[PDB]
């Protein structure tokens, strides 16, 4: 729905399993896989709170089923068997009509935050990176660890480094 | 289910000891496995965490290396070995299981918090 | 109503109903593979777009 | 991440409805567990993801609250709901585990 | 040299209800209500109804004399009664358990 | 909800017949509609799936109805008649909350088709091509036939017309 | 969902009084903050319709409650129950889930409009501003109330301004 | 914002269905409040929101429509239903309230 | 609940009058309040309307700042005064009240619309 | 319903033959209308298709302008015309039938497959 | 695109369940129809959209599968059930009919 996830990101990362999603960075010291805490601990948060909310609403039984009716009270056992019938019918479509419309919310809420990471990379890097479009960035100054760890964790200081990436780009 | 611990005892400051928790009616492999300690009278203090294949640990702020913790999964065992003890670390140890949910370690439906506790070893250090 | 010599798959008191669509609102009373009976006038669902021509 | 209590002790009846509440520094959503320890004992845990009830448990226990105001309330006070409660934040990811001082009810 | 994307648009008049808006113009829809029926009471799967005519169940059952061209037909798919029948028991009385009688033909 | 549907690309067109998303291109050799059939085949596997699915959670009815009770049992005849009005106002509420639900949800999956086929052609151009603003992407270097194709196709080649197109902006 | 609200707008605006959405403007003739009339009717609307139309669907009940049975019609009370609060429960379903799903929904559609609106002054704008990230944009050309007022009428007039706008850029 | 009645006046007979229509000059969404003024008097509000009946209001008043073309029903005309009725375009959002010339109806 | 109206009477071209609405039954703040004056024979036609709070006024397109309204909900009036009347403002007026809205001023549900009316005064202007 | 074939017949190679397919209980204006053969003993492929206008026709891989179709709905009938006939194109033609798509051409609620198809017409290559 | 069987033949006892894998060469989504032949006559359409039943055809039948894999299942073998099995894959968007190679179901 948000087209990051199945879109412009064609695949996902096996290497990364410290969260869902996260940062692949290569430079002169090496490449690596990050999982970005944030965004992961927010989207654990909100599925958790959603599949609890969800089985809260379901009030647990605490009764009991059964009963007997002779050959003179066959109508007292059409409407019950129509009653306990129709309770199951209704509780089933509840289900699964919850399941499949959670289950879509779901997969687009993970889309939206993969859309929404990307996006404040891309505001934090400015003119000093190139979008190369399969979700990564070939930035236009040289970056060690330090500035790696500085646009993971939201610091990127784009004023140090416009001087040497102006020139190159 | 319990959870049996041992080799509590008195050991002088600078000493080393050893904790062992023992399990019985359950596999360890699917629990991580938590070191807590109550000063006497005082409140609940976490100390140590292990994960169900001993590949992570942690350890709280007033452990400066000074603990480590492991795991035996076969013999279904859980082991803390204490160092460079001083006054400050005496107190009731217990050990605690946590059940390791689908998603990371992360439980999303069912137990989730310390299930079941130890009965506590009195560590205690003096001269 | 008549008896007419039709094969039908429901059947309600003012006529039979031959249709796979999962609802009515002819009458409650129903025999046979039945859509369920609703009460609204008007259930469409869209398959497309906004009309803005 | 610090966990605070309100009321340090409290004495009440038997009968009496009671609320034990636990304040966070920062927000941790719905990552509480409330434990019950009578003296010389391990603790039992009550309540986890900050309301629901541990299996076994009494149903006179009631957990709930969000973000950084937690709150236990004991309905229907009963001898043996004499203890010390205390409050924890639990979190495996980001492997943060901190208890509250307590909270003593007494008679 | 121009590229643009766009939509479709066509001549239809189908109209939608949203939650956000009413009588929204669309351009394909579906009609999940069925209005329509034929009409005249028609058979199923082949059996023929049992049409009862002037006389009810109770006539039907008792073998009303006014009422004989019901006997030959042994088989159906469902029982055609009259709103307000007329030939029913000829000689007055009760007939015991009547509704009963009529759920245990109705199977 | 996305803002690509009455937001910048403001009404239809009803020269394309050939499928719900597509492009108009107008080059030397003439201007023309065409329709994304990936695009178009995507919604109409997603709606097809959706309004099944939809169906196939209601069981068609099997039964029958109709009861009768004498004077002296009102009791039963109240209970029945309780018993399948509630039903009724259930199934009726399910249905009409259902078809507004996943109306609002169908108009905003086409909107998302629509802006994402935006982007992809947006990211395929890149500087090569002005936005206008409407739609629409005016070329800073000559375009033919097989170039449109490409672009349409997903096989723009950017780098063969960089240097032209740098000249022209 | 959509990034906008508590996402690169980080609060809201207390002066702010006369709408959802609005503008805060800054010029030499002094500061303001203004609501786009627009939009927040365009969100009224919406909302009205959504809370009417969902509370239509369910018709208010018109019959009592009560019945009363004997030692020996035992097994009529407890089918009598067994509908009863079986009822309920559906409704009570029935009413908590809505109001969840729709909840969150509302919130997703207000931060729609803001993002909506965001994009919208950018689409005017163009290279005529800077965007500083926090939810505004810096003029590189003077700008009078009247142009202001453009702005958020949606007038703007990109070609008056690109000259000098080319030059401080 | 114009609001236009069709038609001006009607006549019927009482039992009989009747409709009155309001057009808009551009789209009022559900911004429709329906009122009836007997002579010499001071009008009673019918309907608001297009659809919802005023408390008080006989059920036999029906109103129905969205955007720019609206409708009001009135089955089963009676004695006490022969007035002069006024379509409203009402929005405190916006402060535009406009009201229709008015529809005579007769027997 | 009434609205009763008052001052309505015959004034020359050119001249002023003040007109006030009384409330019993309710309280004013809770209520916008509007005037409408309708001519003899022909339709409604909305003049001014007033706020809860008496900071927000609007007027209709044929008052140019002949008419000014005020409210004072201590005494539960409405007050709506004239000035450089013409003979075209000959009617008889009405005193409206309408609902606050949940979201701004914009009712979500409930009552909306003009729940209740006054009964009328007749202002004529002649000579 | 039923659709019935003729035409069919020995053909030597090199040589033309139409078949025609007439529908009895529906009118086949409504109904895309496909060719498909079934070699003698081997399985089903499909040759052509025609629309419910005659607008937009599709064939087979292998026929490479050697066949034509055409559609009457006015006398409820459709044809084939095929030339340039060889060996290989010795089997039995069946006529089908499928309900015209809700949107464009697809079926979103409904009937989708060839729901009936006709009787076999055998055609024959040989010298 | 390509369309396969699994097993080509395959002989089963009357009253057994009964299992046709057909396979794509690509993802058809649910784009596929169950049809029946019997020697010397014309095939009959048993299922369409890999799982809806075409009106008439028994209960017995089912479909089952989406993407690249589906399957028919016929539970309790009956006599009338001896055919060659065809699965298509049908889009009339694209203009796509394809024929699989066929199974035979003996005795």
């Amino acid at each position: 729905l948000f087209g990051a996830i199945a879109g412009f990101i064609e695949g996902g990362w096996t290497g990364m399993v410290d969260g869902w999603y996260g940062y692949h960075h290569q430079n002169e010291q090496g490449s690596g896989y990050a999982a970005d805490q944030k965004s992961t601990q927010n989207a654990i948060n909100g599925i958790t709170n959603k599949v609890n909310s969800v089985i809260e609403k379901m009030n647990t039984q605490f009764t009991a089923v059964g009963k007997e009716f002779n050959k003179l009270e066959r109508r007292m056992e059409n409407l019950n068997k129509k009653v306990d019938d129709g309770f199951i019918d209704i509780w089933t479509y509840n289900a699964e009509l919850l399941v499949l419309l959670e289950n879509e919310r779901t997969l687009d809420f993970h889309d939206s935050n993969v859309k929404n990471l990307y996006e404040k990379v891309k505001s934090q890097l400015k003119n000093n990176a190139k979008e190369i479009g399969n979700g990564c960035f070939e930035f236009y100054h040289k970056c060690n660890d330090e500035c790696m760890e500085s646009v993971k964790n939201g610091t990127y200081d784009y004023p140090k480094y416009s001087e040497e990436s102006k020139l190159n780009r | 289910v319990q959870l049996v611990e041992s080799g509590g005892g008195l050991v002088q400051p600078g000493g080393s000891l050893r904790l062992s928790c023992e399990a019985s009616g359950f596999t360890l492999s699917s629990y991580w496995m938590h070191w807590v300690r109550q000063d006497p009278g005082k409140g609940l203090v976490w100390v140590a965490v292990i994960n169900s294949d001993g590949s992570s640990t942690d350890y709280a702020d007033f452990v400066k290396g000074r603990f480590t913790i492991s795991r035996d999964n076969a013999k279904n065992t859980v082991y803390l070995q204490m160092n460079s003890l001083r006054a400050e670390d005496t107190a009731v140890y217990y050990c605690a299981r946590a059940p390791q949910g689908t998603v990371f370690g992360v439980v999303i439906i069912g137990a989730d918090g310390f299930d079941i506790w130890g009965q506590g070893t009195m560590v205690t250090v003096s001269s | 109503a008549p008896m007419d010599e039709c094969d039908a798959k429901c059947q309600t008191p003012q006529g039979a109903i031959n249709s796979s669509l999962p609802f009515q609102n002819v009458h409650p009373v129903t025999i046979g593979e039945c859509p369920k009976y609703v009460r609204s006038a008007k259930l469409r669902m869209v398959t497309g777009l906004r009309n803005i021509p | 991440i610090q966990m605070t209590h309100i009321p340090v002790s409290l004495s009440a009846s038997v009968g009496d409805r009671v609320t034990i509440t636990c304040r966070a520094s920062q927000s941790i959503s719905s990552w509480l567990a409330w434990y019950q320890q009578k003296p010389g004992k391990a603790p039992k845990l009550l309540i986890y993801k900050a309301s629901t009830l541990e299996s076994g448990v009494p149903s006179r226990f009631s957990g709930s609250g969000s973000g950084t105001d937690f709150t236990l309330t004991i309905n229907s006070l009963q001898p043996d709901d004499f203890a010390t409660y205390y409050c924890q934040h639990y979190n495996t990811y980001s492997r943060a585990w901190t208890f509250g001082q307590g909270t003593k009810v007494e008679v | 040299d121009t590229i643009c994307i766009g939509y479709h648009a066509n001549n239809s008049t189908d109209t939608v209800d949203t939650v956000l808006e009413k009588n929204v113009t669309v351009t394909h829809s579906v009609n999940l209500l069925e209005d329509s029926h034929n009409g005249k009471l028609c058979r199923l799967k082949g059996i023929a109804p049992l049409q009862l005519g002037n006389c009810s169940v109770a006539g039907w059952i008792l073998g009303n004399p006014e009422c004989e061209l019901l006997i030959s037909r042994e088989s159906w798919s469902y029982i055609v009664e009259k709103p307000n029948p007329e030939n029913g028991t000829c000689y007055p009385g009760h007939f015991a358990d009547y509704e009963e009688l009529r759920e245990q033909l109705s199977s």
